[PDB]
């Protein structure tokens, strides 16, 4: 039962370095090659290179020469990926994958080489942004009316939005965040309500940004 | 060595999808196929042109001859909706190469035009010497949209930030776009428009200072 298990998400500043781990189990680590593949967000798979698990000798794809380093710790059946002088374009999910046939199989030349088992992936985020709590703004409605709230310029993800402390759930679209060129996030939540904006039919959005201890209750009025 | 794949393939459920992978003398190489469902890691679905790893259904097949390799998927289910990638090993360079990938869409519902909501800057934001126009886009199918902003008929490219579409609980998509301006820029025009193009049709909304 082959398993490849990767280290968790990592957030790094431009210029820094990352080390990503890949622990193998359920097979002879030193009998199979380990490959590394990159996937930038919303893009295709890109082969980074392979490492010989018996010698430690790495082979890099074109352009993955210089800042990418493969290494091993065979005693703990673990393979490492290191990326130095990080740039914002290094923001990607990194997968490790076992390759078949193995080193000692004579069928390799004609039948090789495919990635039969993959790790779950490690997201490496490269950003110059610091922790920042958001500003929350009411989005006033102009037989139904839409009202909402804008959760502006925070870092990092996540934030949660609820309406009237949870008591309001029907007609609620909470939209995924946008990443701005500043490196900060923004999102909106909108509620469609029957046009009964009673002088006191209160609509409050509850915003939580846990990484900055932000909790905001905003009344949304016509 | 280059592998060329069509970016997009659409299929009616129960019908058969065909995904091609072109390469000079690809027939002389072993071709493998990976299925990647959203938010998940790739899974090997076909290796050595036509073999299936254990657990992969008989509906998945492949062929490889001359300059084209093909992944065929019979009686397509909603569960088959994913990105498919082909891969080869090059004995000359000792590289493994991936094609650019094909998004497979299983058309499980009719075309739905986006519903668009446009909000002007709030009083609170204007007080903090800032101005954001919020364009909320929902319930569109298929999951692809283009957004353009307009001021006094002119195209606005600066200060625009748009999300990728996202699958909602119903099987429709949502997206949003934000236009950041200074309070003076906001007040300097008669109206601002958010224009959302979906399958060649534009849904437009206007807001005025
Ligand atoms: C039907 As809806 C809540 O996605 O506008």
């Amino acid at each position: 039962e082959v398993q490849l298990v990767q280290s968790g998400s990592d957030l790094k500043k431009p210029g820094a370095s990352v080390k990503v781990s890949c622990k193998a189990s359920g097979y002879t680590f030193t009998s199979y090659a380990m490959n590394w593949v990159r996937q930038a967000p919303g893009q295709g798979l890109e082969w980074v290179g392979w490492i010989n698990t018996n010698t430690g000798n790495p082979t890099y794809a074109q352009g993955f020469t210089g800042r990418f380093v493969f290494s091993l710790d065979t005693s703990v059946s673990t393979a490492y990926l290191q990326i130095s002088s990080l740039k914002a374009e290094d923001t990607a999910v990194y997968y490790c994958a076992r390759e078949s046939p193995n080193y000692y199989d004579s069928s390799g030349y004609y039948s090789g080489y495919y990635f039969d088992y993959w790790g779950q992936g490690t997201l490496v985020t490269v950003s110059s942004a610091s922790t920042k709590g958001p500003s929350v703004f009411p989005l006033a409605p102009s037989g139904t009316a839409a009202l909402g709230c804008l959760v502006k310029d925070y870092f990092p993800e996540p934030v949660t939005v609820s309406w009237n402390s949870g008591a309001l759930t029907s007609g609620v679209h909470t939209f995924p965040a946008v990443l701005q060129s500043s490196g900060l996030y923004s999102l909106s939540s909108v509620v469609t309500v029957p046009s009964s904006s009673l002088g006191t039919q209160t609509y409050i959005c509850n915003v939580n940004h846990k990484p900055s201890n932000t909790k905001v209750d905003k009344k949304v009025e016509p | 060595y280059e592998l060329t794949q069509p970016p997009s393939v659409s299929v009616a459920p129960g019908q058969t999808a065909t995904i091609t992978c072109g390469g000079k003398n690809i027939g002389s190489k072993s071709v493998h196929w990976y299925q990647q469902k959203p938010g998940q890691a790739p899974v090997l679905v076909v290796y050595d042109d036509s073999d299936r790893p254990s657990g992969i259904p008989e509906r998945f097949s492949g062929s490889n001859s001359g300059n084209t390799a093909t992944l065929t998927i019979s009686r397509v289910e909603a569960g088959d909706e994913a990105d498919y990638y082909c891969q080869v090993w090059d004995s000359s360079s000792d590289h493994r190469v991936f094609g650019g990938g094909t998004k497979l869409t299983v058309l499980g519902q009719p075309k739905a035009a986006p519903s668009v909501t446009l909000f002007p800057p709030s009083s609170e934001e204007l007080q903090a010497n800032k101005a954001t126009l919020v364009c909320l886009i929902s319930d569109f199918y298929p999951g692809a949209v283009t957004v353009a902003w307009k001021a006094d008929s002119s195209p606005v490219k600066a200060g625009v930030e748009t999300t990728t579409p996202s699958k909602q609980s119903n099987n429709k998509y949502a997206a949003s776009s934000y236009l950041s301006l200074t309070p003076e820029q906001w007040k300097s025009h008669r109206s601002y428009s958010c224009q959302v193009t979906h399958e060649g049709s534009t849904v437009e909304k206007t807001v005025a200072p």
